[PDB]
């Protein structure tokens, strides 16, 4: 390969990488909901806004 | 009342000024000067008055040796214990008893290799390319290298000495294959069956010929000889360059004398 | 004269060879080398091949975006007139906010475009630093260049980002423009009371002049021993010839001490690094902990004083305005 | 949403909350599905 | 007292004047006739600085200032406390700089080296002469020169700059600054490249000149070369002062207006108004 | 049809990294340009509204 | 070939690349609708606009 | 659209909304099909 | 060939390239009409315009 | 009929890269230019209008 | 799916380094950008409202 | 009638690249020059007449 | 030849190049007429013009 | 006439490129210089007449 990884090393890294990325994104989602409960940051359209 | 105040007359910038000086002088004296002492140290006193520490111990001003691992082979240390002592029996005599007194050559300094003609005890190996071939070679041994189109080809030009007398004929150029740079002229010297290399820096080259202020024509005969015909060792490079450099001061006696 | 030290009379040509292989990215070393003749007189004639890489592309993309933003706002400054853009180029500029917004993101018309350009330039410098560092690593070289470069980038961040953060105002930052960024130099010096009295300005200038001295001295030294092969510095480092013995002796006999062919490069690295380090420290101190460098020097007894030549003239506004209005908003 | 006295009371029913969640949740789902 | 390789190089000859009279070393220093004159000027000038500082208003090291005469004195010798000490120290400084340069010539002749270093040292000497002698001659008195003091010569630089309303717009200044920045950056690059090649890492091999060329051909698409970088460094460092001298000598003798207005040659071309 | 043959000439690594950088640039431009307006800034208190 | 990829690697990469590009574009479409509900950013032609 | 009070009530029927959707959706379709 | 592509590769690339360029220009046309419906950007000659 | 032969000399990769950069630059110029006007700015509150 | 084959061409070590740098940059930009506002600053005493 | 022989010496690629850049520079000059006028500016609200 | 085109490649490129150039110029002519209908850019000589 | 022998020595490509650049520079100078005058500016509303 160009990177020097074997097929099995590539598969192992891929599984760990996708797992880590999905866990990171999911905790981001949960954390963003908690923050919204602290500070709902997208305000509703105010009066006179167009 | 104020940002940056530490007392009535103590502020952060005042302390940072002294901190900056501390940084500068710690780096200079504790590190940079120690690095500066990786060649030529420990110092020697051939005409000293007192006993110094032995040259073979780490005497305190000496940095601990570092190891360079060479690209094509073994290792060198700095300070280098093998280059610590110089053993050549220089042909020089004292003009006065003290070390600060200059030495005078005992005869033919350019051939002896003293003063401006001194050469260093470099390794007797051919400097190489990163591919392992000899780096500096004549164009006859490197047909894949050539003079750029439209540039003056000096082969066949007459070589004149410092006295205006014709000394020889350019036979070849020596190219540095790593750098793609011409470094030597090979000269067939008139009056012998012998070629002499000359660093290209000592040559003033025109379409008429090449002129060498460094040495007289007759002195081209005594240029140090390459052991091999189409390669040159590092020590050979030092010897050949130092011969012409010594001629800069020794070719004629007048060159060693002052104006007034 | 050794005319080789002035220029190269007889240029050499050879095979088109791939350079030393990198640990990665040889696939991304692209371009057919071209040989331009006048360049070979003062240096190497060969242009290319160039390495692409991911970080190089990132540097180019962010830098081109920042250049596009700056140039477009300059063009808008002349109302898009091309001839007048050409005439007035040096005077044109993309400016940080002129009103006081603190560190809040300013409107597009009064500093938002400046901020976007500054961010794009910062990201391009980050990518190019990655390129410098990782190319050094790929070829099995130390990363000294990358750390010198990092210090330079840090100074750029100090004058563009960090000082505005520390005093709390984007209006203090450097505008983009030929003459405008020099205008910033003068305005910034005046606001903080004569940068000539800032000790780190003095340190940075001392090291910049020292770089001038050191590169003049080292370049002239190497040229002076060029007939002994002094320019082949790596071999001299590993197997010292007469060129660097002569260089060391010249400096030793001149001023009583000398470097080695390796350590003179440590001196050069140190001086260039210290230009940027001293500048960064000075900028981070300015405004946050020192308001007027001249008055700071007067407080610490360093500033010279001179007799009046024309009669001394008291402040005609003494005690007529509130001194808080000098640097602070009245309300 | 807005409660009595016109003060915001955050909740999972706020419509705007589904701008970030949608931006974050939607890729997180198909990233988890396409590349496995 | 000698470097381990030094003794073979300490030979007689190469002096410009003096011959064997002063051709000797004191410790590591080579002396020569111009070493003797350099020590004379250095000792005299520093001692005159010391005494003149003692008579000034402040002895704080950074507040000491030895100033040239008033403009009314023209080129005449001034009373010592009113510019005469500055004149004597200026003469001592010139003698010291020229002695140092000529001793460098003698040292390089002794070592079979090119004279590149004393010739390069000529450039800052020439800039000092432009500042203290040539421009004062064109302006009509020693009073136009800069004073001697860590912070006071900065005051002179500052006020000289603002006498032309913005010195940043001086084209000679723009060239000089560009060379200063280019030289500092190029020195950083060159020191870093040499150190990176000689110091790759932990137990890694010293690399080669081909690695030097490869690094910069990768990064910027061009490598200037090993000898050429030293040539370029000398060129940029020299051109700092070589091109600055034009702006300096022009300011006043060839241009009395603000420097920004000088660019009217471009801005006011009638074709584009 | 034969569109996959694009990756026989156009080098997927360079394309993927270039796209990552390019889309980062555009996303940063949009987010910060919007934050540089009164009407479409979602972080700050609403400004510029009578 | 020019990129070092085999034909089957080209087909696999093309499949994944097109899938990811379309998914990213489609989520961008959905997100832009949601943002329009938050802030309808192309205002109607104002009164005196010409 | 504009409510009875002149307030802004965004909806899928807003005409201007179909500028971005049109710019985004149209390529998204044919990119999916031209390189299918 | 100078590019290294073969005749069949060049034909396939030309077909797809022309199709892509035409589709891009056609969506440009449609989008410009939609934008005109939002902002009719070339106003008629005003009252005193000469 | 023989237009495909263009890709035997004109190097598809270079053309695609150049078009990508070129069209990006043109698009950025147009969007920025419109944003710099009062009449056609669609981000900020309408101004410049009697 | 051959997604793991991505790691045969994309050098996992450089990818992880780049992602660490990228996410650090994004996180710092967001945290400090929020701190630069009145509404969403969570360190300082609340400003910007009556 | 022998004009085609021009492409035996003038490198179609070089001419195409030069024409692309040249016509682009001319078009940018004209569009931006027109936008710098009051009379022929079509982006901004009409100026230069009462 | 110096460019690498054969005789027939040169002829075919010349034919397509000329046809493209002519079509570009013709659409420029038509577009200039349409723009004139939008903005008659060369006004008649005004009253006091000499 | 033996004028054609000029092209045995003068390199038609050099002459064509030189003429292209030269005439472009002259034309740009003339057009933009005329646009810098009140009398002959054909883009803007007439200025500089009483
Ligand atoms: C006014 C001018 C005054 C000049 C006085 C000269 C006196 C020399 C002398 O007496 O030497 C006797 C001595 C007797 O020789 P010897 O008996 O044969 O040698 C005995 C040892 O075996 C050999 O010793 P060595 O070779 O190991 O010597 C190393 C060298 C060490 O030299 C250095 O460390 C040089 C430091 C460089 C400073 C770098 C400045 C740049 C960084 C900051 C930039 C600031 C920017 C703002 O000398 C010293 O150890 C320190 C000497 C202390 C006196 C310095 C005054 O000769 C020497 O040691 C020569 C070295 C003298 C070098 C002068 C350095 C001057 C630095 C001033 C600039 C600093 C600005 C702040
Ligand atoms: C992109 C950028 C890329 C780079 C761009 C291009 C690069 C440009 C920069 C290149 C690097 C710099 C090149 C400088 C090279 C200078 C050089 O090679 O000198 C070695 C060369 C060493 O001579 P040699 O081969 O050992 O002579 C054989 C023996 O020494 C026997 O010698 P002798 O005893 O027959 O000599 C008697 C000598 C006796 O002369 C003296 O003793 C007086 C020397 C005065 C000290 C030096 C003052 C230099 C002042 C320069 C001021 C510079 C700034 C001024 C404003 C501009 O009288 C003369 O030779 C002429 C009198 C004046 C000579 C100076 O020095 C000279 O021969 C004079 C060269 C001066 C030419 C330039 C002067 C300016
Ligand atoms: C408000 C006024 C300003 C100003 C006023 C100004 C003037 C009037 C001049 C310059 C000049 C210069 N300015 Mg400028 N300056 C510069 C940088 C520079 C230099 C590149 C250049 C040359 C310096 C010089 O000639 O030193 C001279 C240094 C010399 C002569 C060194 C002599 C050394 C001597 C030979 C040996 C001495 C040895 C020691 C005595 C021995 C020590 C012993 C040891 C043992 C202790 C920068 C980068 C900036 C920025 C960042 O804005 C700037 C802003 C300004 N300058 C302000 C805008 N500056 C000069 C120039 O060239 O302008 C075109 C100049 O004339
Ligand atoms: C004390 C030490 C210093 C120091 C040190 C070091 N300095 C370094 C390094 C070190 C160690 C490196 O390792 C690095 C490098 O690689 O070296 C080869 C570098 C570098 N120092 C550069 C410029 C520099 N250093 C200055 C100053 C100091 N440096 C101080 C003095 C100054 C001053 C003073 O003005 C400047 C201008 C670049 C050449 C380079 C970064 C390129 C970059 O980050 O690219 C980022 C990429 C881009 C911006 C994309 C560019 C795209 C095109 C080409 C541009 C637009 C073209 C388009 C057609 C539009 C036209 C208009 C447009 C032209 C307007
Ligand atoms: C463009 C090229 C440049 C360049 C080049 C080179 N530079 C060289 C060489 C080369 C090539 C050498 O070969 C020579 C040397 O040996 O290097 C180790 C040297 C040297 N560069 C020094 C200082 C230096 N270079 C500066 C600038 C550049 N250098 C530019 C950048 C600056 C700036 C800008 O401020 C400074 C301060 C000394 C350290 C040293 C001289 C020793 C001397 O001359 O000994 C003899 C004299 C003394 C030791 C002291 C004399 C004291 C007098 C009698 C009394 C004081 C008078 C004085 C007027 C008071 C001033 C007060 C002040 C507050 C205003
Ligand atoms: C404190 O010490 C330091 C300095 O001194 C101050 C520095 O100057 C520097 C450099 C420069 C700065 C700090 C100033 C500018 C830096 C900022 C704004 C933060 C750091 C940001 C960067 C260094 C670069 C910013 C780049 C981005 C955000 C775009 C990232 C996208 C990339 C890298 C390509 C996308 C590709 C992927 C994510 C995976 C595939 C990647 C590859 C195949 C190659 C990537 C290679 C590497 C080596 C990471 C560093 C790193 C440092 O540690
Ligand atoms: C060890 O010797 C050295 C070299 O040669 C091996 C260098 O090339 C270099 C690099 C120096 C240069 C490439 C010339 C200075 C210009 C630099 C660094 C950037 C300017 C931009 C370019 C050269 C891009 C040119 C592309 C066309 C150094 C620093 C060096 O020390
Ligand atoms: C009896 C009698 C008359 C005696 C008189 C004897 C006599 C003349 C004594 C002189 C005493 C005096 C005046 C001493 C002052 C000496 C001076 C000027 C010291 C200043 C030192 C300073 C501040 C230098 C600034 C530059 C600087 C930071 C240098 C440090 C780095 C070094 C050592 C650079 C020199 C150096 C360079 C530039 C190389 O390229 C090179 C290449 C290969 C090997 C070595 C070297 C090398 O050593
Ligand atoms: C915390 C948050 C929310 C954000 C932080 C963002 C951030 C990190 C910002 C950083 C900003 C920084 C570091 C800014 C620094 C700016 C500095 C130091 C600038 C200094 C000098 C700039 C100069 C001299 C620029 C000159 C530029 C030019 C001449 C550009 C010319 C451009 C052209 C000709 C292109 C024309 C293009 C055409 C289409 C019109
Ligand atoms: C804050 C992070 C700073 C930027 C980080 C960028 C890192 C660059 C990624 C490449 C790292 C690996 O680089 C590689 O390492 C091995 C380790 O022995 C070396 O192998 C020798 C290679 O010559 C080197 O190229
Ligand atoms: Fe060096
Ligand atoms: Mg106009």
């Amino acid at each position: 390969s160009l990177t020097g990884l074997t097929e099995e090393e590539a598969k192992e890294f891929h599984s760990v990488f996708v797992s880590s990325m999905v866990l990171y994104l999911a905790t981001a989602v949960i954390v963003h909901y908690l923050v919204w409960t602290a500070r709902p940051w997208i305000a509703p359209i105010p009066k006179g806004w167009v | 009342m104020y940002y940056g105040a530490l007392a009535n007359h103590l502020d952060i910038a005042q302390l940072a000024w002294y901190g900056h000086w501390l940084v500068i002088w710690t780096v200079v004296l504790f590190y940079l000067r120690r690095e500066d002492r990786r060649e030529g140290y420990p110092l020697v006193e051939p005409l000293g008055l007192v006993k110094l520490p032995s040259p073979d111990v780490q005497s305190g001003e000496l940095p601990y040796p570092k190891t360079f691992t060479l690209y094509h082979g073994g290792t060198v240390q700095a300070p280098n214990p093998n280059r610590r002592y110089e053993t050549r029996e220089l042909k020089l005599a004292q003009t006065d008893g003290f070390e600060g007194a200059p030495l005078a050559p005992t005869g033919n300094p350019m051939v002896d290799g003293v003063g401006p003609a001194s050469w260093a005890e470099r390794s007797e190996v051919v400097d190489s390319t990163f591919e392992g071939k000899a780096k500096i070679v004549p164009l006859r041994a490197a047909p894949e290298f050539y003079i750029a189109e439209g540039d003056l080809d000096p082969r066949g030009l007459p070589v004149f000495g410092a006295d205006g007398i014709e000394a020889g004929t350019v036979t070849d150029l020596w190219v540095d294959r790593s750098e793609y740079y011409f470094r030597y002229l090979e000269i067939s010297v008139a009056g012998s069956a012998r070629t002499a290399l000359m660093p290209l820096g000592f040559a003033s080259i025109t379409k008429d010929g090449v002129k060498v202020q460094a040495i007289l024509a007759s002195q081209f005969a005594n240029v140090p000889r390459l052991q091999s015909r189409d390669q040159i060792t590092l020590r050979e490079e030092d010897k050949v360059s130092a011969y012409y450099a010594g001629g800069l001061l020794y070719a004629t006696p007048e060159r060693a004398e002052p104006l007034l | 004269a050794d005319f080789q030290t002035i220029y190269t009379q007889i240029q050499a040509r050879g095979p088109d060879h791939f350079g030393p292989s990198g640990q990665w990215g040889d696939i991304d070393r692209v371009g057919k080398p071209i040989f331009i003749k006048w360049l070979g007189r003062i240096g190497d004639a060969q242009i290319g091949p160039v390495y692409l890489g991911a970080s190089g592309v990132g540097g180019i993309a962010f830098g081109l975006t920042a250049i596009l933003i700056i140039g477009f706002n300059m063009l808008a400054q002349v109302s898009f007139d091309p001839l007048q853009f050409f005439r007035q180029f040096f005077w044109l500029g993309l400016y940080p906010p002129k009103a006081q917004y603190g560190m809040g993101i300013p409107p597009l018309n009064d500093g938002g475009w400046w901020l976007m350009a500054g961010l794009m330039m910062t990201l391009s410098l980050g990518c190019w630093w990655i390129r410098v560092y990782s190319r050094a690593r790929a070829l099995g070289l130390g990363t000294h260049i990358a750390w010198n470069f990092a210090m330079a980038i840090f100074f750029v961040l100090c004058i563009g980002f960090f000082h505005p953060v520390l005093v709390g105002s984007w209006s203090e930052a450097v505008p983009f423009g030929i003459f405008p960024h020099l205008d910033w130099l003068t305005a910034f010096s005046m606001r903080y009371g004569n940068f000539y009295y800032c000790p780190w300005h003095g340190f940075s200038i001392g090291f910049a002049y020292g770089c001038g001295l050191l590169f003049a001295a080292h370049g002239a030294t190497i040229l002076a021993v060029a007939r002994f092969g002094g320019d082949r510095e790596i071999e001299q480092i590993t197997d010292r010839g007469t060129a660097v013995e002569r260089a060391a002796l010249f400096w030793r006999w001149t001023m009583g001490f000398n470097a080695t062919i390796e350590s003179i490069h440590r001196w050069g690295w140190f001086f260039s690094f210290m230009v940027m380090f001293s500048a960064s420290v000075g900028i981070l101190l300015t405004g946050t902990f020192v308001d007027n460098w001249y008055l700071w020097c007067v407080k610490h007894g360093a500033a010279p004083d001179y007799p009046a030549f024309l009669p001394a003239t008291p402040d005609p506004r003494a005690g007529t305005f509130d001194p808080r209005t000098l640097t602070g908003v009245p309300q | 949403y807005f409660a009595a006295d016109g003060s915001v009371v955050p909740s999972i029913t706020d419509a705007n909350l589904w701008v970030p969640l949608g931006i974050l949740g939607i890729p997180t789902i198909w990233i988890a599905l396409l590349y496995r | 007292a000698l470097l381990s390789f030094e003794r073979k190089y300490r030979v007689r000859g190469g002096t410009l004047i003096g011959g064997d009279l002063f051709d000797f070393w004191v410790g590591p220093f080579y002396v020569g006739f111009f070493g003797v004159s350099a020590i004379f000027f250095i000792f005299l000038g520093v001692s005159l600085i010391g005494y003149a500082a003692s008579q000034g208003p402040s002895l704080d090291p950074f507040a000491i200032s030895i100033n040239p005469p008033d403009l009314k004195y023209g080129f005449a010798g001034a009373p010592l406390l009113e510019g005469g000490f500055w004149q004597a120290i200026t003469v001592c400084a010139i003698g010291a700089f020229i002695s140092w340069q000529l001793r460098e010539v003698e040292i390089s002749r002794k070592l079979g080296m090119g004279w590149h270093v004393p010739i390069a040292f000529g450039v800052p000497i020439f800039m000092f002469l432009v500042l203290q002698v040539f421009r004062p001659i064109l302006m009509g008195g020693w009073g136009f020169a800069f004073p001697y003091g860590i912070l006071s010569h900065l005051d002179w630089v500052n006020n000289f700059g603002f006498q032309y309303l913005n010195w940043h717009y001086n084209p000679g200044h723009m060239s000089s600054v560009s060379f200063l920045f280019a030289n500092a950056m190029a020195l950083g690059l060159h020191g870093g490249l040499i150190l990176s090649v000689a110091n790759p890492g932990d137990g890694d091999k010293v690399k080669t000149a081909e690695h030097e060329n490869a690094y910069f051909r990768d990064v910027v698409g061009y490598s200037i070369g090993a000898l050429a970088i030293h040539r370029l460094g000398l060129f940029l460092a020299s051109n700092i002062f070589l091109t600055g001298a034009f702006g300096t000598i022009a300011s006043g003798p060839f241009w009395t207006r603000g420097w920004p207005e000088w660019w009217g040659w471009w801005l006011d071309i009638p074709f584009w108004s | 049809s034969a569109s996959w043959k694009l990756w026989l000439i156009l080098d997927p690594r360079r394309v993927l990294t270039a796209l990552f950088i390019y889309l980062t640039v555009i996303a940063l431009l949009i987010h910060f340009g919007l934050l540089s307006t009164n009407r479409l800034n979602w972080w700050e208190f609403q400004r510029g509204l009578p």
